[PDB]
């Protein structure tokens, strides 16, 4: 049968589609164009577009609950929640009825599924499977249930994590931290307003509170988890410790009788400690890893001589931007990838039954007559400035540090309220669709500096920071020889006096920010990536990327609006455009005089001072003359 | 420089870029083995792997046939089909045994599905042989077919809609004295005639007729019941969970494999498996797991054996003669190869027809001897794990103990042993073992290494990667039914491409972009800024310009895909709805349109 | 009734009550009553399971918030709503965890506090007739059968209702409600041994079908229902001869043999269009897209050339017709002229049915039809294909021809479509790794010969499909986007189809195809065979020292095709796919075994490199670049080589090839019979320029690897 060549050749031929015998009562005969719609019924596809263009409205407020199954599974992703991409490494009885629980659900997941996956059942994770598990990597992924309707809360949140994990990478962290806050806004209101108003405790919106000197809490994040101080108090020794591989590192042990109460996100957990030993802790979780992981952190953050020589590995950690860490959060990593070692040597001993509170998981699953030592599983506020140094690291006057770069989730969550990073080195947070836009908007906003700082002092201009995003999108492969090529015919509109035009220097300024190549080629369109498909911005006239609107003096890229733009007194007027081809000026319109027009390709042929017609666009002709002077930078 | 791909193995292992060896993703254009000559050969293949068993006449049918069971045991690595009744028995009954109960409640979940299936589920297949034509029609088709006649012929037992009813009627035909053949034609068929006629197999090179396939569905639904219950088989599972299996295998014999046991896997493969098995052996082992149950169930799963066990085999088309001093060229049935002289042939051909002579009946040759491929693919699966359930080290009483996986004619064995010689004798009992069921281990197509890295069914493994190349990347372009339904299906199917044939994301998004393509060629939507000159055109952009939220604008309607991984299971008129602009969502789901896991979607103006 | 269930219901239960219609042969359309009770079952069922949680040592447990917690786990395991051999897995585990005996059926839960199975049943029959029923189907102690009632009656065995008041309660209501809604609708009132005996034929049959030694079925029965284990395996491999063993040959470094090429005269060129040795009249900016039509760009391309000169046959075809593959091409020149002197472009030119044409395309070669009684006398019949793998060794044009295919170009042949915002890091990850590929071979000559194999199956296929009696000339065309962003036509030559009353599709239509080339055909006069190359024309090219002259040839050859192949080389894109997918697993094992996403330390590394190359220096390394395209080139050239010598040397090699490996990995590998692999290896090496050439690759790779 093949029913795609049947499909392909039927809407080859006019009016394919059959349609009721009522469509020449609702729809016309004709388009404005005159292209006839349907005959005798058949229809033409056309007709399938006018009624989407022009037809009867109606109210469509139903469908919502009429399809209510996939409008549910649609909000459910759009208020999804990713995680970081884990990429896994594939290497009578009394038997009392809990017992047999946990021993079945572990044996389950050992026959049942492959890949060792974190958790997960409910249709509600199963309807994304493409996208959650694959061949050998995990995409934790939070469904979009119903979670507070904050909406502001969570716009702030959202926009401090992108703003602490943008500047985290920045050549200055605090100076790029504090240039973005105080550039982007959420809801209309300006960020740093709410940030004074806000009284949330996220991790990130502190830190960027603390950038801003405001007051914040002096509980201490670590591994994710709060460690809010309930009793005691000591001091840090700032000594020495040996690991596994012979590695030594410079900690800060403390001492005394010190309660914590260990909050997170997913878990609860009260530690005592005293003098680096694990005293008594009681936990208090949702799932099996999240007390795995609770109790993993306590026991790093205790500092015990077992855990210390637990090590089994380099501990050897890199932060984005190349940085190496702290010796506390390397403990606490390495001990999150791996987990057995750390347990079984950190020793076991009986339990003495208590309310509501089991034994701990010597390992895998829990016990009742033998926990590890002094962990129990269980059920059921003030501010104190602090100063930020170079690497976003909050401190206390004690100097011990609160809040870092590592304590922000990963958790790239979705914004409820529009939030709009107005500044450069965060254009790319948004869709690559949005860089050429901000990008185009930037060089407008600031086009009287920009045009003096062209026409003084190019190469500066060239060289700045505010251009790289732009290089991002642009082919690597050819992302020289356009340099170059713009580069010249910049240089073309310095020398030869008269002739200036602002709209193709804003159009291909960014072009001309990366190491120029020299080349012979005459380009026609200049090629970015955005979304994985490779638009064209042309030399010579209007494109989709690029429209500029002379009637109304108006910049669109992409869709969206751009700007206006004035004239420059400088503006030529006799109609020479200079920055067209690489050595040549387009001296005006068609001039049959000069004979038969030339394809780009041969007028590289003309001599100097030659003067001939050349196919510059589409369906178009213009007269070009060759420089006799040739210039380049 | 002269590149030479097959190097870049000397940088990386073989099973990690093994997708290189794989030439096609797809059905060749070419057709590789078919014909009069490749089924001539097989029948005769198969009659020489039993040549020392007892020959006999069938007294209905009329056609000779071989008998090996309990046959001359072999004495040379070459196949042999003399499979042995006691050491099958003796197998299944250790099975049993080793899986307590699983004969019974097998037994008893088929029986409850025999009361129930309706005779529709014997149109939910493939290609089937029209006894009523001579000829190949699909499955809906030749039931209808034989419903017709057995009807017309006053057989109308099947009017009640249950399989087993159909099967009654079956076996009521197969005792009538004469049967009335009217085509939409009028022929009759004598008692021997219509009783060749449905004992007949086509050219999975060959597809069974309408009265096979009944009791044939009921013994795979049994042998799918055994096998669902067997960590051994892998044959009824695929996809991820198949993935599973073979680690937990290597898990199983290296939960203590280092005090000095060497492992050794065996990547196997059983030469000519369809052409040793033999229906009587699948009869006495039916007949043992069918035990202590009602005599129907009995019945009712004996006689798909029994009629196998009796099956003739149509050759094929004929051959074609060439005179290339004359230009002609024309062509000899296959029915007239028991006369035509045997001058034409080559000497090959020539000694395949004088070989088969003997065996021809009516057009066809009697293929008792053994089975063929394509059907009881879950049955023989059990006899397979029966033999991988003897090295249990409580049924070998030794130091070597083997245990593995099979999925019908593919196996990797894992013989852990104390040493090299203990390693050499428990691959020779495997190999001994399993001659005498009548299963060949092919000694061309396997290899013996140490632990942690094999193959099986394609899932190659290596120290716990495994990598899934057996299913090949389904077509993606569109299914051609309308704009609305060709978004659905192609997004769909590289989702569930995707969760089912591992597929990775960037190939999931470059498919995607090829199908988005294809989409937009085939009905002519090219985006709307796209300059693309086509009839449809004109109207796409004017709807282009007219609307303010371009983004929420359908694929088909001019606009902007908007489909990634994430969102490959919405549907696109839901995942572009707070995009589009009130007065367009009006437009184009208004009831009064004058043109309006498959296909789930939305319903709009494009259907 | 179809609806009410359909609502009333979440669809889960609907998608298992279809999947259990299916498994019975139902359909839910046809039906109402089963599903019903399906679909009520299954309710039931879930919120029996979905009651509450246990505790420590406690249990019964009456929580419901949603938050989960670790030492509260379900009390009861769902059974009724897993997959068959999943719920098999599931019930043998439970029973190998705690001795309970194993239920005949699956039940419906295993509630965990009293350790017993649970089987569940809802319908409107009388509750003690249902419990009866279900007690003497399901015959088995120690289990729990619950039996509940529409009208407000339930029971279970031993009176001992297993969880609270409170949920049978919300059970009885759930049921009320439903009874009620069905009732309002008239519904509810709508819902209100075996024999097989084989006798007469089918029993002598059943007697002529068994073992040997027995005569009738029964005593046959009679035996198996008897058997006992004995030993009966002990002592026939005991009695079996010492020779039925499988010994381990050892698998060392010198083990390894060369591949055997076959010998004779150097093979041929096969594919249907020219690879490398094309010449292309390209146009730039044609002007404005919408597929433009192909006789006008054949036309306006053939202006762009001023060297015809007097056609000249430089290469006949040996055993072929020459002359009319001269007459061809200038009835080709004509016909081209007179389209340029007519107004307007036909948008198809059928040509002049001549003699030239009927015998360039084979039409009048093609041996008739006859009936085998008219022919018997006639002493040269003999059966088609009789013996002809003539075998032909191995040439170097092929190596070339990969070495040109994997090479970059000047253009961009393939331009793909968009994908919506990249907002996961997996797709943020997936969308690095396509685009890094994508730049790597959207300029490549192996993504020329894609396109232009789609164009020109898909131009042959539409013209074989519409004129199915016309001789319709075809241009084989390609368009690009050149490097400075302008768009070319470039035309490569024609195609002439021949009659094409295609019924199956894998009837042949013959067609003429004559390319442009600069290759002169005598410097490797063994590649084309199956050619008549002419000289047509001189071209000007640039050379070192001024502007030289340079002929420029035609080749012809009359070429067949069938609408198989033709849907196989209009889906030549999918060589991309396939390429893509053999990098990214690449890709995929190493971050596996490195626990990272390995996607940068691969395309963006300058100092990586891996081993594809061989000079007189040694293996020589490419970067991550050059291998994106000798796999996407090895791809197409399978696609385009597509014979069954190659599938069957490409399954055969890879077990040599892993036994390479595991040798190379020090596993002790062994084989059984390595005589036979080597054999079944070199069995498909006749012809196959493409075959030979992986051989002699395989060679080489087991030469340097094992040294």
């Amino acid at each position: 049968k093949n029913p795609a060549l049947r499909m392909k050749w039927m809407m080859a031929m006019k009016y394919p589609i059959t349609a009721d015998k009522r469509i020449i009562e609702m729809i016309p005969e004709r388009n404005e164009q005159g292209q006839t719609l349907w005959s005798k019924v058949m229809v033409s596809p056309l007709a399938v577009t006018w009624w989407n263009r022009n037809g009867p409205t109606t109210s469509t407020v139903h469908y919502p609950k009429v399809y209510k199954t996939y409008f549910e599974k649609v909000e459910r992703l759009k208020h999804g929640t990713f995680g970081p991409v884990h990429f896994r490494n594939q290497v009578d009885c009394k038997i009392a009825p809990l017992m047999v629980a946990y021993m079945l659900e572990r044996e389950l997941v050992r026959k049942t599924r492959f890949l060792p996956v974190a958790g997960g059942t409910s249709s509600v994770y199963i309807e994304v499977l493409h996208l959650t598990q694959g061949t050998c990597w995990e995409q934790m992924y939070t469904p979009g249930g119903e979670v507070r309707n904050d909406d502001v809360d969570q716009s702030l949140i959202i926009a401090a994590r992108n703003i602490v994990r943008r500047a985290t990478v920045s050549a200055d962290p605090l100076a790029s931290l504090l240039e973005m806050c105080h550039s982007t806004q959420i809801g209309g209101i300006r960020m740093v307003d709410i940030l004074r108003q806000n009284p949330t405790e996220e991790q990130a919106v502190d830190i960027c509170k603390a950038a801003m000197g405001l007051r914040i809490s002096s509980s201490f994040s670590f591994g994710g988890f709060t460690f809010k101080r309930t009793s005691g108090s000591s001091v840090t020794k700032e000594e020495e410790v040996l690991t596994g591989n012979l590695q030594t590192l410079k900690i800060r042990v403390h001492e005394g009788y010190e309660e914590f109460t260990m909050v997170g996100q997913r878990a609860t957990a009260i530690l005592r400690k005293a003098t680096r030993r694990l005293i008594q802790l009681i936990v208090s979780g949702r799932n099996e890893q999240s007390i795995a992981e609770a109790i993993i952190v306590a026991m790093v953050f205790s500092q015990e001589d077992c855990m210390i020589k637990a090590v089994r590995g380099d501990l050897n950690f890199v932060n984005r931007a190349n940085q190496r860490l702290n010796p506390m959060h390397q403990l606490l990593r390495h001990f999150q990838k791996d987990a057995k070692v750390l347990f079984q040597n950190w020793g076991t001993e009986p339990i003495d039954n208590v309310m509501g509170m089991i034994g701990i998981l010597p390992d895998m699953t829990p016990s009742t007559e033998m926990s590890l030592r002094g962990v129990r599983v269980s059920k059921m506020t003030e501010r104190v400035v602090v100063s930020i140094d170079r690497f976003l690291r909050v401190r206390d006057q004690r100097g011990n540090v609160l809040l870092s770069p590592e304590e922000v989730s990963e958790t790239q969550g979705t914004e409820k309220l529009t939030i709009t990073y107005s500044s450069s080195m965060m254009w790319e947070i948004n869709g690559p669709e949005s860089v050429l836009v901000n990008t185009y908007q930037w060089i407008i906003r600031n086009w009287e500096t920009v045009k003096i700082q062209w026409s003084q002092d190019p190469t500066m201009l060239y060289n700045k920071m505010e251009f790289e995003p732009f290089q991002s999108l642009v082919p690597k492969a050819a992302r020289g020889q356009y340099s170059g090529f713009v580069r010249t015919l910049f240089q073309q509109m310095r020398d030869v006096l008269g002739t200036f035009d602002t709209v193709q220097i804003i159009k291909l300024l960014p072009f001309a920010a990366a190491p120029p190549k020299q080349s012979r080629m005459q380009f026609s369109s200049l090629t970015v990536n955005v979304r994985g498909s490779g638009m064209r911005i042309l030399i010579r006239g209007n494109s989709p990327v690029f429209n500029y609107n002379k009637a109304t003096k108006r910049l669109t890229v992409l869709g969206k609006d751009a700007g206006a733009l004035t004239e420059d007194p400088d503006e030529g007027t006799a109609g020479v455009e200079s920055a067209v081809l690489r050595g040549f000026l387009i001296l005006g319109k068609e001039d049959k005089r000069y004979g038969p027009a030339l394809s780009i390709n041969e007028l590289s042929n003309l001599a100097k001072g030659e003067k001939a017609n050349v196919l510059i666009g589409q369906g178009d002709v213009v007269l070009v003359m060759k420089r006799k002077r040739d210039s380049s930078i | 420089m002269d590149v030479n791909p097959t190097l870049l193995f000397l940088k990386v292992p073989v099973q990690n870029a093994i997708s290189t060896t794989f030439p096609y993703t797809g059905d060749p254009p070419y057709s590789h083995g078919t014909g009069t000559g490749y089924t001539m050969d097989t029948v005769n293949r198969t009659h020489q792997y039993s040549e020392k068993g007892k020959w006999t006449k069938n007294t209905e049918t009329g056609a000779p046939q071989l008998n090996p069971i309990d046959g001359p045991l072999p004495e040379d690595n070459e196949p042999s089909g003399y499979a042995q009744t006691d050491c099958v028995l003796e197998a299944m009954a250790f099975l049993e045994e080793s899986h307590p109960g699983i004969f019974e409640n097998s037994c008893l979940e088929t029986m409850e599905i025999v009361q129930q299936t309706r005779v529709d589920k014997l149109t939910q297949g493939r290609q089937t042989y029209d006894w009523t034509l001579n000829r190949n029609q699909p499955a809906a088709t030749a039931l209808a077919n034989t419903i017709e006649i057995f009807r017309s012929n006053g057989l109308t037992a099947n009017e009640s809609g249950r399989l087993i009813d159909f099967l009654k009627d079956v076996m009521e035909s197969m005792d009538k004295e004469e049967m009335e053949i009217t085509t939409h034609k009028k022929q009759r068929l004598n008692k021997k005639s219509y009783l060749i006629r449905a004992l007949t197999l086509n050219t999975a090179i060959a597809t069974p007729g309408m009265q096979i396939r009944g009791f044939v569905y009921f013994v795979e639904t049994l042998a799918r019941s055994i096998c669902e219950k067997l960590e051994q088989s892998g044959l009824p599972v695929g996809g991820n969970e198949k993935k599973a299996k073979l680690a937990n295998v290597v898990r199983k014999m290296m939960t203590n494999s280092q005090d000095t046991e060497l492992s050794f896997t065996i990547t196997g493969d059983n030469t000519k498996w369809n052409e040793n098995q033999n229906p009587r052996m699948f009869l006495a082992m039916i007949t043992y797991i069918t035990r202590n149950q009602p005599e129907w169930f009995r019945n009712v799963l004996s006689i798909a054996p029994i009629m196998f066990s009796n099956k003739m085999a149509r050759l094929g088309r004929g051959y074609m003669f060439e005179s290339k001093s004359m230009k002609l060229r024309t062509q000899i049935p296959a029915e007239m190869l028991a006369n035509i002289d045997l001058k034409y042939f080559n000497e090959l051909t020539k000694k395949k027809i004088e070989k088969i002579r003997p065996l021809l009946i009516d057009g066809t040759a009697s293929l008792s001897p053994g089975m063929m491929m394509g059907m009881f693919n879950m049955l023989s699966t059990v006899l397979g794990v029966s033999i991988l359930n003897l090295g249990q080290k409580r049924y070998t009483k030794t130091t070597y103990w083997w245990d593995g996986l099979q999925s019908s004619d593919d196996f990797a064995l894992i013989v852990n042993a104390p040493n090299h010689e203990g390693i050499q004798a428990g691959v020779d009992r495997f190999y001994r073992t399993c001659k005498l069921v009548g299963i060949n281990m092919s000694k061309k197509k396997s290899y013996i290494n140490r632990t942690g890295t094999f193959e099986f069914t394609s899932f190659f493994y290596r120290y716990g990667f495994v990598a899934n190349f057996s299913m090949e990347l389904p077509s993606f372009g569109v299914s051609g039914i309308n704009e609305s339904a060709d978004m659905s299906i192609g997004v769909t199917v590289i989702k569930n491409n995707m969760i089912n044939n591992d597929l990775g994301p960037a190939t999931a998004q470059m498919a995607l972009q090829l199908f988005i393509k294809d989409y937009r060629y085939t009905y002519r939507c090219h985006r709307g800024d796209t300059q693309i000159q086509t009839r449809r055109s004109f109207e796409l952009e004017k709807l282009w310009e007219q609307t303010r939220s371009k983004a929420g604008l359908l694929v088909s309607d001019g606009g902007p895909n908007l489909y990634n991984i994430r969102n490959l299971h919405i549907p696109e008129v839901c995942l572009k709805w707070e995009l589009m602009d009130e007065d367009y969502q009006g437009r184009l789901c208004n009831p009064l349109n004058p043109f309006v896991m498959e296909y789930d979607a939305v319903a709009t103006t494009h259907s | 009734m179809e609806d009410f269930v359909r609502q009333c219901f979440n669809p889960m239960i609907v998608e298992l009550a279809e999947k259990a219609m299916k498994e019975y042969g139902e359909d839910p359309k046809i039906e109402t009553n089963k599903f019903a009770a399906i679909c009520t079952h299954l309710e039931v069922c879930f919120m029996y399971s979905d009651f509450h949680f246990i505790d420590e040592r406690s249990e019964s447990i009456i929580v419901e918030s949603g938050d989960p917690n670790a030492l509260l786990k379900h009390r009861f395991e769902i059974i009724e709503g897993r997959d068959r051999t999943m719920a098999w897995t599931v019930v043998n585990s439970i029973c190998n965890t705690t001795g309970v005996e194993k239920p005949k059926f699956l039940p419906d839960l295993y509630d965990y506090k009293e350790n017993r199975f649970i089987e569940i049943g809802v319908t409107r029959r009388e509750v003690h007739t249902y419990y009866l029923e279900k007690a003497n189907k399901i015959k088995s102690e120690k289990t729990h059968i619950h039996i509940f009632s529409f009208t407000g009656e339930e029971m279970a065995t031993k009176a001992d209702y297993t969880l609270d008041e409170e949920s049978r309660a919300r059970i009885k209501t759930r049921l009320f409600t439903i009874r009620q809604e069905m009732a309002t609708r008239g519904l509810w009132d709508s819902f209100r041994e075996e024999k097989f005996e084989i006798t007469g034929t089918m029993r002598r049959l059943a007697d002529q079908s068994l073992p040997p030694n027995f005569s009738s079925l029964e005593n046959f029965r009679a035996y198996v229902d008897g058997f006992e284990p004995n030993g009966c395996i002990e002592g026939k491999l005991s009695q079996m001869s010492k020779e039925v063993n499988a010994r381990i040959e050892p698998f060392l470094k010198t083990t390894p043999r060369p591949l055997k090429l076959p010998d004779g005269p150097p093979c041929s060129q096969r594919s249907k269009f020219l690879l490398m040795d094309a010449l292309k009249l390209s146009i730039e900016d044609p002007s404005h897209e919408g597929e433009g039509i192909p006789l006008y760009d054949a036309i306006k391309c053939m202006k762009t050339f001023f060297g015809w000169k007097e056609p000249n046959i430089v290469k006949p075809h040996e055993k072929g017709i020459n002359p009319n593959y001269l007459l061809t091409w200038k009835q080709v020149l004509a016909e081209l002229q007179d389209i340029e002197n007519e107004e307007k472009i036909p948008k198809t030119k059928n040509m002049k049915k001549t003699s030239q044409l009927r015998w360039a395309l084979g039409e009048n070669m093609a041996p008739e039809k006859v009936d085998f009684e008219d022919c018997k006398d006639v002493s040269d019949l003999k059966q088609y294909d009789s013996d002809e793998p003539e075998s032909r060794s191995l040439a170097s044009w092929i190596q070339s021809e990969f070495n040109k295919a994997c090479e970059l170009t000047d253009s961009s042949w393939i331009e793909l479509d968009e994908i919506g915002e990249d907002v996961a890091p997996i797709e943020h990850i997936a969308s690095m790794r396509r685009n890094y590929f994508t730049a790597e071979v959207s300029h490549c000559r192996a993504t020329e010969y894609i396109m232009k194999g789609v164009y020109i199956n898909t131009a042959l296929l539409n013209a074989s499909c519409a004129a199915m009696d016309d001789f319709q000339l075809i241009p084989m065309i390609s368009k690009c986007r050149t490097k400075e962003g302008r768009r070319k036509t470039n035309l490569y030559g024609f195609i002439i189809k021949g009659r094409s009353h295609l019924r199956n599709d894998t009837d042949v239509v013959n067609f003429v195809s004559m390319e442009f080339s600069l290759t002169d055909p005598r410097l490797e006069p063994h590649k084309w065979e199956k050619y008549c190359v002419l000289e047509i024309g001189n071209m000007l090219l640039r050379t070192a020292v001024g502007r030289v002259s340079r002929p420029m040839f035609l080749y012809v050859r009359t070429n067949g095709t069938s609408k198989i192949k033709m849907k196989w080389g209009m889906e030549m894109r999918r060589c991309l796919l396939q390429s893509l997918q053999q990098i990214e697993s690449m890709i995929e094992a190493e971050s596996s075994v490195k626990e990272k996403d390995m996607t940068k330390e691969f395309f963006e590394n300058k100092s990586e490199t891996w081993p594809i190359g061989e000079s007189p220096k040694g293996v020589e390394e490419g970067s991550i670049g050059k291998v994106c395209r000798t796999l996407l080139a090895k791809s197409v050239f399978n696609s385009l080589y597509a014979s069954s010598q190659l599938e069957g040397f490409s399954a055969e090699s890879r077990k040599l090839l892993l036994i390479a490996q595991a040798l190379r990995d020090n596993l002790e590998p062994g084989t059984f019979d390595l005589g036979g692999l080597y054999e079944a290896i070199e069995e498909c090496l006749i012809n196959d320029p493409w075959v030979l050439l992986n051989a002699s690759w395989f060679n080489s790779f087991l030469a340097h690897a094992l040294k």
